[PDB]
């Protein structure tokens, strides 16, 4: 298990692979942090969250 | 949903449901963005004029956060086919766009490749809808929702009088009395991921509901996201 197969890669949300390293991204709605794994989101009521007031 | 449990305040803010002439609920779906609602290609022919709800656990009493969605488009996937429930997706466009708040919010749409690599080798998924109780029983009054697990594509395929196509998967248990049921159809399958929750599949057909050696059968949402995406920009 390497890369996106070890724990996700460290990414919050996708992973993909390009040329023996880890690349994270964000769905819509969310950016990708400074640190380039974590995905912030951008908006009030983002996708996928749920709801607490 | 046989079995399971109540949605709590806020935890299935996703679900919407599609309702009739007379307010009651026949189908259920998928709140994807402000203007568009996932649901599946069968409950079209379920009724002649239909509207969408939202922000609703209880459909005997006033929360407060209930709204009421005309539909402006109809997008059906032009391969559907009644005979064997093969392409069972839809995209709705609404005239007037959801406001989120609690109890309302979009469910996020993953990539291909990483949700079949990741979301759907995971244990569970979550179905959830205001669909029967049991096999001959009412439709609910509460929102319910309910892990099922991923089942093996091979056991699947064994234990279907049916075709299963390349765009469906099989969830849920062998024996044990939970499922989806009558009235879930079109709603919601969402897979959990460090908190977040991303749709992977529409609530599509089953043999009966909770019956010992068959499964729930749900669109497999992955191989319609290009699909989805045009969809969703005309
Ligand atoms: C009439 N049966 C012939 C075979 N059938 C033809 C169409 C395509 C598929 C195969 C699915 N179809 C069905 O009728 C399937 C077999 N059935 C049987 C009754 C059942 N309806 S339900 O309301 O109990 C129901 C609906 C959706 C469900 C979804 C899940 Cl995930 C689990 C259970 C469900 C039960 C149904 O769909 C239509
Ligand atoms: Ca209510």
């Amino acid at each position: 298990r390497k890369l996106c197969s070890l724990d996700n890669g460290d990414c919050d949300q996708f992973c993909h692979e390009e040329q023996n390293s880890v690349v994270c991204s964000c769905a819509r709605g969310y950016t990708l942090a400074d640190n380039g794994k974590a995905c912030i989101p951008t908006g009030p009521y983002p996708c996928g969250k749920q709801t607490l007031e | 949903i046989v079995g399971g449990q109540e949605c709590k305040d806020g935890e299935c803010p996703w679900q919407a449901l599609l309702i009739n002439e007379e307010n009651e609920g026949f189908c259920g779906g998928t709140i994807l963005s402000e203007f568009y609602i996932l649901t599946a290609a069968h409950c079209l022919y379920q009724a002649k004029r239909f509207k969408v709800r939202v922000g609703d656990r209880n459909t005997e009493q006033e929360e407060g956060g209930e709204a009421v969605h005309e539909v402006e488009v109809v997008i059906k996937h032009n391969r559907f086919t009644k005979e064997t429930y093969d392409f069972d997706i839809a995209v709705l466009r609404l005239k007037t766009p959801i406001t989120f708040r609690m109890n309302v919010a979009p469910a996020c749409l993953p990539e291909r490749d990483w949700a079949e690599s990741t979301l759907m080798t995971q244990k569970t998924g979550i179905v959830s809808g205001f669909g029967r109780t049991h096999e001959k029983g009412r439709q609910s009054t509460r929102l319910k929702m309910l892990e099922v697990p991923y089942v093996d594509r091979n056991s699947c395929k064994l234990s279907s009088s049916f075709i299963i196509t390349q765009n469906m998967f099989c969830a849920g248990y062998d024996t044990k009395q939970e499922d989806a049921c009558q009235g879930d159809s079109g709603g919601p399958h969402v897979t959990r991921f460090k908190d977040t929750y991303f749709v992977t599949g529409i609530v599509s057909w089953g043999e009966g509901c909770a019956r010992k050696g068959k499964y729930g059968i749900y669109t497999k949402v992955t191989a319609f996201l290009k699909w989805i995406d045009r969809s969703m920009k005309t």
